[PDB]
């Protein structure tokens, strides 16, 4: 059981005892995909008006 | 009324104590998926204990304990004994083991390789046509105990119940398995002293009933053949074994604070030599029983396993 | 502020509408002058939900009231709770409906539906964030039902966005007004299944059978009946008017207990229908009894989909639970596996008046299925002889739009038992 | 120094932001109206509790944060709270109706158009940092908000700042206290879409801390506060060495460094202890071996799990109160010889260690009784994946009926959206089983 990397201060202290050692999406892909959803709503929306009227 | 579901359509036991717990009238059965039970019986393979003790009102419970496998795969059991401090290298009760893969130990196998007669699975005295079988080796016991009259091997099968609590329980009741054909020495019938290639190729229960011998029986023989007792000839060491197998994992397999509980039932097996010394085959952690006690027993676990965890409306020896 | 707007339509609707009224008001303190009275402020913190507030800080329902003759309305305004409406908010013709689908849907109710909609609009116009709208009617007559539907309709269009609920009262041979009813119905469910979100399937062979296999009255006024429809629609919504751990809402309230857009149907229940206050065990029993629910379907012979319960009076919320999931691993047989936690409860401090503990219960089972079977049947009983029907042909209607609906129920049918069985 | 902001998203983060906010104040000496007595550098600083507040000229210390909900009412009771001077107006961020329990309704919906005013007011807070490390989200995997909107969030804050660190407090769901039936739902597609964006994530199930607080400050039904206050202790023990003089874990990259070897398993298991009630009339106060022991109990995790049945990845101590290391070395001792504790073969079998002489602090009238040591232990073990089985599980029950599904369909999300999130998480679940496990 070793201690390493002691480090003391006077707010207390730190340090790291061993046992044993061992053996990204762009903005426009993004509006793309909030827009391919916003769409598929406005059509849901529309075929709810065609069938009212 | 205590609920449970069932998810080993096909376990002798087990089956038994699903209608033994609806003879109660105090039990129902759900379906197989239904969480909201009290008690589940498991399956055998991938049993999901990641899943039991989240639901509120609910006390669980479960007949397995989750790595309890590590006693009972021999590739396991060996690394277990090998490395486990409370059970040395070499703690003289279990058969010398190596194991090597299609750890491994080939090396250390042969520095040791200086009767010279082993056995391979998961029988040969040349190392080739074993090792070419591409498991666990160990040193077959070459100077067995003989049943008189008809030089006659056999196995020891005993039963261990396990609670929630931990506590160790011995079944009173334990059997004889023999080959109950005669002893030869290197001829493939004898060797392989089981129900296992004797249902197939092998005059089914001859000099014995179902080849299966039982305690009273074996007691009076003891006696009679060596002026001894089962007790002390054969059970110190086998109280002795099961002790140090469960007490060895405990702490790794333990229900004491977790989310849920568990049980299980072990059938441990043993072989005795000439010496009157026992040795530790394997252990395994989903059993048949025998049948004339697959009720005694069945009924013992409902007691002990079970109703002790969910009280209603000895056959075991504590150790 | 999540308002809600409510609206009551033609006998049925608006004689309980006026009950309803009547039983919130006085749980929210206010008089039949609008004035508060109240001691506490968990009558108050909400009182928005349904309230409108005044220019002397009074209260005034946000309630609009609907009929095609004016007599039910001249009862409301003549009764108890009367005076606390808003006068523009009575909307009336004259000749009536005579219990006939057709002419609420189609030939009279159309000529009335634009006035109700300037109502409905003025009330919308001025709601911090409405949250929807409340009917309350029945299906069986011509108003309420025909004309209802319409309605629901209209806002469907002028709102596709807002939640639509309604309290509806379905027929029954025990309790009946006309033959038609049936008919009456079964058009109009085929519009409840397009056109709401959550509908409260009031029946009135349940109430009958409380209030006389169980109430002990020997003959069962329409008040008797509308007694326990108000009990029920005060603790179905005690959630929406009172501040609670849980924020309750309509659209909430859709999303948990709707898990198919078609399966919106659900079965109230209600504990204890006295001096001697229940105990919880007690209230838990009750509830989930068949003879305390308001639907006439044993819950028995179908399952749950969902459940919300509520508990009212200062009791155990550990006992609560304690018996709800008692109750539960008890009957495993009759809630659904595939939803998890498909069971919620809740508990709020203040009763109802006249009770120490109340206990109310909102069911979407597969047993409704069992109304909708018993409806189908007297429809088919009457339509397969074409019986009765010239009464519709002669407002415009073809058998086509009786087929068409006939079918839609059965299939609704069909989907509940699709569901019982998976 | 180095800033960090903290943003609170829905009713959970918001409470619970409440919760620490009120915690970090009592612990740096702030009162209700911003001031610092012991600040003697008025109107400016880089002390270390500067990481989470800026000052004004007139002394008032303001936190770093960014409170935002979907419906107003949550965020209210704090623009109106007994710490209502400590906020700018703008930090807190509020729309008019909520998402209604759906991730779809949370992301897609109402997102959409409150995104980049949210984006603008921590812009705002960005501008006034020097040396950024990046930011600390809170919210529930089940509401609407907490999912949808967070997970939008994160895929913008990836965009804006690709160069910050963020990192996660995620309340898990559990049925003893969840609002909705379709957490499930909303815990794997938020978890699947905020996966690649986030660095370290400290998931607290509900159900464990329902738990503790009943098992172990005797209440009977925890409220959102009880648990609040306790989980608050927790983020606190995390996020002091960040706000106090120290050597561990010194900044958000640091967590990553010491915590999260593999990107994709960033979720550290947490525990802590003791936890003890206010209302215990005689207290034995507890000892470095015991608390450190307590470490090791599923009963004081923040999800219970059972640890012996996987692998460790990494493993920190963080201490606070009367603790030397010699004690600590000891109670290590002990427990390496009682315990199973298995470490991969490709780390090292150890234990970093931090130390803080302050004592916990706790809310005056809280339900927390006072101690001289405390401990949170921070362990990567494949266990934790056990909590991805249970809520996987919860969603292939309900997704094969496809129940609720239409509520999400008409808010703009297809149905391919729910089979690849689950897909992802039974790769991550696929991880978790080659890291701590042996075919
Ligand atoms: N621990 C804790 N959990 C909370 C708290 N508030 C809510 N939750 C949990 O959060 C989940 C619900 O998420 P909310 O945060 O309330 O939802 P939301 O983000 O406000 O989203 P909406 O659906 O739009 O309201 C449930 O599992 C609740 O148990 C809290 O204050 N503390
Ligand atoms: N429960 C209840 N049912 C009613 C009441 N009034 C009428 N009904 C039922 O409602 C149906 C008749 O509809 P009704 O409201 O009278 O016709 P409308 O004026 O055209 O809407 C029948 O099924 C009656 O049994 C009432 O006050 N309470
Ligand atoms: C799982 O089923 C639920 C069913 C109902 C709710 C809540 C939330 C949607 C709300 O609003 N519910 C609600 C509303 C209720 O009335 C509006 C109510 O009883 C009257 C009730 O009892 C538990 C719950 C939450 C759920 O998780
Ligand atoms: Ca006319
Ligand atoms: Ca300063
Ligand atoms: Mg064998
Ligand atoms: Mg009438």
């Amino acid at each position: 059981m070793e201690v390493i990397e002691l480090n003391k201060c006077t707010s207390g202290q730190s340090f790291e005892v061993i046992l044993k050692p061992p053996s990204d999406p762009s903005l426009e892909e993004i509006q793309k995909k909030l827009e391919a959803a916003e769409e598929r709503r406005k059509y849901q929306e529309a075929e709810l008006l065609k069938h009212l009227a | 009324m205590y609920t449970f579901v069932v998810r080993d359509e096909n376990s002798s036991v087990y089956a038994e104590v699903s209608r033994l717990l609806l003879a109660t009238g105090q039990w129902k059965r759900l379906r197989k998926d239904n969480p909201r039970f009290n008690l589940m019986l498991g399956e055998r393979n991938r049993l999901p204990f990641g899943r039991l003790g989240h639901e509120p009102g609910l006390v669980q419970l479960v007949n397995y304990y989750r790595g309890a496998d590590k006693l009972c795969r021999k590739a396991s059991l060996v690394k277990l004994i090998k490395t486990s401090p409370e059970l040395s290298e070499s703690c003289t009760w279990f058969p010398e083991s190596y194991v090597i893969y299609p750890t491994d130990e080939r090396e250390v196998f042969l520095a040791a390789y200086n009767g010279n007669v082993w056995i391979a699975k998961s029988i040969s005295s040349e190392a080739s046509e074993l090792l070419d079988f591409i498991h666990v080796i160990q040193k077959y016991l070459e100077k067995p105990l003989l049943l008189e009259p008809g030089h006659r091997k056999f196995d020891i099968r005993s039963w261990v119940l396990v609670d929630h609590l931990y506590n160790i329980y011995l079944y009173r009741e334990g059997v004889l398995r023999t080959s109950s054909e005669p002893y030869n020495s290197a001829d493939k019938t004898c060797h392989l002293t089981n129900h296992c290639i004797q249902k197939e190729y092998s005059n089914y229960g001859r000099y014995e009933e179902g080849n299966e011998m039982f305690f009273e029986e074996f007691n009076q023989y003891l006696m009679d053949a060596l002026n001894t007792t089962l007790e002390n000839s054969i059970l110190l060491q086998i109280k002795h074994i099961i002790r140090s197998c469960l007490m060895c994992i405990e702490p790794a397999i333990s229900t004491k604070h977790l989310h849920y509980q568990s049980f299980q039932l072990f059938g441990f097996d043993f072989m005795v030599d000439e010496e009157l010394k026992v040795w530790l085959i394997e252990v395994n952690g989903a059993p048949a029983c025998a049948q004339k006690l697959y009720a005694e027993l069945c009924q013992g676990i409902v007691d002990v396993a079970i109703s002790s965890v969910f009280p209603l409306a000895s056959i075991f020896i504590k150790l | 502020m999540r308002e809600i707007v409510h609206i009551q339509a033609g006998q049925c609707g608006n004689q309980i509408g006026a009950k309803f009224w009547e039983v919130i008001s006085d749980e929210h303190g206010i008089d039949p002058t609008g004035s508060y009275h109240g001691d506490s402020d968990l009558q108050l913190e909400r009182i928005n939900v349904y309230y409108n507030e005044a220019t002397g800080n009074k209260y005034v329902p946000r309630a609009i009231l609907v009929d095609l003759e004016p007599g039910t309305m001249d009862s409301v305004r003549s009764g108890p709770f009367g005076q606390i409406f808003r006068p523009d908010n009575f909307v009336f013709g004259q000749s009536g409906a005579g219990n006939n689908w057709a002419k609420g849907h189609y030939t009279e109710g159309a000529e009335l539906v634009d006035s109700v909609l300037d109502v409905v609009r003025k009330e919308s116009e001025s709601c911090d964030c409405l949250q929807g709208f409340q009917l309350t009617h029945s299906l069986g007559g011509g108003t309420g039902s025909g004309m209802g539907t319409l309605l629901i309709s209209k806002i469907r269009e002028e709102y596709p966005d807002r939640i639509m609920n309604t309290f509806s009262v379905m027929p029954s041979p025990k309790v009946s007004d006309t033959v038609v009813e049936p008919y009456n119905a079964t058009l109009s469910v085929h519009q409840l299944v397009e056109n709401t979100d959550e509908t409260y399937c009031i029946d009135n062979e349940a109430l009958y059978d409380i209030c006389f296999r169980t109430l002990k009255l020997t003959t069962p006024t329409y008040g008797d009946l509308n007694h326990l429809v108000s009990a029920t629609m005060s603790g179905v919504t005690t959630c929406l008017r009172f501040p609670g751990q849980l924020n309750a809402d309509l659209r909430k309230l859709a999303v948990n207990m709707v898990p198919f857009p078609r399966l919106h149907f659900f079965m109230p229940g209600f504990a204890p229908l006295q001096y001697r206050a229940l105990t919880v065990p007690e209230l838990t029993q009750q509830m989930f009894d068949s003879k305390n629910m308001m639907a006439a379907c044993d819950p028995r012979h179908g399952r749950y989909l969902t459940v919300a319960a509520i508990f009212r009076g200062r009791m155990s919320m550990k006992e609560v639970d304690e018996q709800m999931l008692n109750v539960q691993n008890k009957n495993s047989s009759y809630f659904v596996e595939w939803i998890p936690n498909n069971v919620k409860t809740a508990v709020c401090d203040i009763p109802p008046r006249g009770l120490k503990m109340s206990a109310t219960f909102i069911g979407n089972s597969t047993a409704i299925q069992e109304l909708f079977k018993r409806i189908s049947e007297q429809f088919t009983a009457m339509f397969r002889r074409k019986a009765f029907l010239h009464w519709y042909t002669g407002e415009g209607m073809d058998e086509m739009e009786f087929t068409e609906a006939e079918s839609n129920m059965n299939d609704l049918v069909s989907e509940y038992q699709q569901y019982q069985d998976a | 120094m180095r800033e960090c902001i903290s943003i609170h998203v829905g009713q959970a983060g918001v409470q619970i932001g409440n919760a620490c906010w009120e915690l970090y104040c009592l612990e740096h000496g702030i009162q209700p109206d911003g001031q610092m007595p012991s600040d003697k550098t008025i109107g400016g600083g880089d002390d270390s509790f500067n990481t989470f507040f800026s000052e004004t000229g007139a002394g008032k210390h303001v936190p770093r944060a960014v409170f935002v909900d979907l419906e107003p009412t949550v965020i209210d009771e704090v623009r109106t709270g007994t710490y209502r001077q400590l906020f700018h107006p703008e930090q807190l961020i509020t729309g008019k109706e909520d998402a209604a329990n759906n991730y779809a309704r949370g992301h897609y919906t109402i997102g959409k158009e409150i995104i980049d005013l949210v984006l603008d007011r921590i812009r705002k807070l960005a501008d006034q940092c020097t040396g950024l490390q990046g930011f600390l989200v809170f919210h529930s995997f089940g509401g609407g908000t907490g999912s949808g909107f967070t997970s939008l969030l994160m895929e913008r804050l990836s965009v804006d700042y690709g160069k910050k660190s963020k990192l996660e407090f995620s309340i898990y769901p559990a049925p003893q206290v969840s609002t909705a039936v379709v957490e499930p739902y909303n815990s794997i597609l938020t978890t699947h879409t905020t996966l690649e964006h986030s660095d370290c994530a400290f998931m607290v199930d509900n159900e464990a801390i329902y738990d503790i607080c009943r098992r172990n400050l005797d209440i009977e039904r925890p409220t959102y506060t009880n648990l609040n206050r306790l989980i608050s202790q927790i983020v606190s023990s995390i996020t002091a060495s960040l706000r106090f003089d120290g050597a561990l874990n010194v900044d958000l990259t640091e967590f990553q460094t010491n915590l999260v070897p593999y990107p994709r398993i960033h979720f550290p298991l947490a525990t802590y202890a003791p936890v003890i009630s206010a209302e215990k009339a005689y207290h034995e106060q507890l000892s470095v071996a015991e608390i450190t022991n307590a470490c090791f109990e599923p009963a004081n995790q923040m999800v219970k799990c059972d640890p012996r049945h996987g692998k460790y990845m990494a493993c920190c101590l963080l201490y606070r109160g009367d603790v030397v290391p010699k004690d600590v070395n000891a109670a290590i001792a002990t427990i390496k010889t009682k315990r199973s504790i298995q470490f991969v073969d490709w780390c090292p079998t150890g234990f970093k260690v931090g130390i803080n002489y302050q004592p916990p602090t706790v809310v005056p009238g809280g339900d927390l009784a006072k101690v001289q040591r405390a401990v949170c232990m921070l362990s990567n073990t494949t266990a934790i994946a056990e909590a991805w089985a249970r809520l996987d599980h919860k969603f292939d029950l309900m997704y094969a009926k496809r129940a609720f599904v239409h509520w999400y369909v008409g808010e703009g999300m297809e149905e391919g959206e729910f089979s690849e999130a689950r897909e992802d998480m039974a790769a991550l679940e696929k991880d978790y089983e080659e890291v701590g496990v042996d075919s």
